[PDB]
């Protein structure tokens, strides 16, 4: 009785996960097809290897801030009695955080630890918070992995239209590539600020405490 | 990994799943495996269609609170596809066995193992501990902290009534 | 009113009326709050700077 | 509270009826 669980099953989507796949699919309108692996001995495979790591970081700090998956609420680093703190891992930028009765003061990110230019001292011990571990907001990098699908398929259009211009130079190709990417590109940053959505009262500090009163 | 579990809570009758791996994540339509916890120990959920390319359709609304979970069982003893001589070699078979040999990985890998299974073996976890394990049952079965504490607790009392109770005969 | 244990006040017919009011003031209100505010603005690649500015 | 809120209209409209309605009602000046 019924069909619904025999027809569908054998149904298949096969969406695009992999680096890999990124790989193939920027391995194309060039000529040649794509590898079969990662390593391979092919040096175009490595070298697209090398444009997809590039242009991660790129694509993945838009102007300034990125996207919600890149968001890093308030830390605590707690710098140690050596000295200063050593950012973790790779941070695209590091911002104070925000909170109430906290002074501004200066944060600058070098080789991992960072460096307060006012205090001139590399380490920065006596501009600790009060009872708090220096609270700071700040930006990780994701790899190609760990990332929405609809951002994997953004990344691997935009770097294969750079793969193209270094590689092969023409106009019709490139062209296209350049135009559909940047139209994926608005497509999902519209749903950015569709997310995580915020107003013009409450979040303006100006606004909300002219709400409170009268009222 | 392999399982993924999934919490009803009234009128709700589709559930989905995700297996990991390319695509899907299972190779054939036989491969789910439906369990339901009755509070007790985990038995074999019945009357479960597939509905959707993940998602299962009950026949009725599972009650409040019930617990259940999804798995993927792949065959454990042969491999998935055979090649012999003046045949065309195929990717498709070729690409589905390696995903096989993995995928029996990932049932082992997330501690899913058969029935009837004891190692033959002493094994040492070479100063590791031993978390999350309820009092056992069995004089055959281990004691966690608890029932140590409950044990030091019974000796602390008969070690204070006997503190009262040698106490008020010292008077006399 | 007939078989009515109580009576009924002149601003039940207009509280209508008056939370009509009380939107469109506030609307009124929050915009002219709005418009007061600046927030200042600069173009990138200004070939100008702000700190001397 | 005695807040207005937002408009203040109602308020000053009712206390000047229901205080033109007590001076005419009852005169204070003259017996009614």
């Amino acid at each position: 009785q019924s069909d619904t669980p025999s027809i569908m099953a054998e149904s298949q989507f096969n969406s695009l996960s992999t680096k890999l796949d990124a790989v193939n699919l920027c391995m194309r309108a060039i000529g040649r097809s794509g590898v079969d692996n990662l390593t391979s001995g092919d040096l175009d495979a490595e070298d697209a290897d090398t444009m997809i790591d590039i242009v991660s970081q790129r694509l993945q700090y838009n102007d300034g801030k990125g996207w919600w998956f890149n968001r890093e609420p308030r830390w605590s680093f707690a710098p140690d009695s050596n000295g200063e703190v050593v950012l973790p891992n790779n941070t695209l930028q590091v911002l104070q955080a925000y909170t109430l009765n906290t002074r501004k003061i200066d944060i600058t990110i070098r080789a991992g630890r960072l460096y307060s230019t006012t205090l001139h001292s590399f380490d920065v011990s006596p501009l600790v918070g009060p009872d708090g571990f220096i609270w700071l907001d700040l930006m990780l990098m994701l790899p190609f992995e760990h990332m929405p699908l609809n951002v994997l398929q953004a990344i691997a259009y935009q770097a294969a239209a750079e793969f193209i211009v270094s590689k092969d130079a023409d106009q019709t190709k490139l062209q296209m590539h350049m135009q559909m990417a940047a139209n994926l590109h608005t497509g999902m940053q519209v749903e950015e600020s569709k997310q995580n959505r915020l107003n013009m009262l409450v979040h303006n500090p100006t606004q909300r405490n002219f709400g409170i009163m009268a009222g | 990994y392999s399982y993924v579990e999934r919490t009803g809570d009234g009128v709700a009758t589709t559930f989905n799943f995700a297996f990991t791996g390319k695509g899907k994540g299972y190779l054939l339509a036989n491969q789910i495996y439906v369990e339901r916890w009755d509070g007790a120990s985990w038995q074999s959920a019945t009357g479960w269609s597939l509905s959707g390319t993940n998602q299962i359709t009950f026949l009725t609304p599972l009650a409040n609170g019930q617990v259940i979970r999804i798995r993927r069982i792949a065959g454990k003893d042969y491999p998935f596809a055979q090649f012999e001589p003046g045949v065309m070699l195929d990717m498709a078979s070729l690409n589905n066995t390696f995903i096989h040999l993995l995928e029996i990985t990932q049932e082992l890998l997330d501690g899913f193992y058969p029935d009837g299974f004891y190692l033959k073996q002493d094994l040492n976890m070479g100063w590791n501990k031993i978390v999350n394990l309820m009092p056992g049952t069995d004089g055959g079965h281990a004691v966690n902290k608890t029932q140590l504490d409950t044990l030091s607790s019974h000796v602390d009392d008969v070690d204070q009534k006997h503190t009262i109770w040698n106490d008020r005969q010292d008077q006399q | 009113s007939y078989g009515e244990d109580w009576g009924r006040p002149l601003c039940e017919d207009y509280s209508g009326d008056l939370f009509v009011v009380q939107f469109l003031s506030e609307a009124v209100a929050r915009g002219a709050a709005l418009m007061a505010d600046i927030k200042y603005l600069i173009r990138p690649g200004a070939q100008t700077d702000v700190e001397h500015f | 509270s005695a807040q207005n809120g937002w408009q203040g209209t109602g308020a000053q409209a009712t206390n000047h009826l229901a205080n033109k309605l007590a001076q005419v009602l009852f005169p204070a000046q003259r017996s009614f």
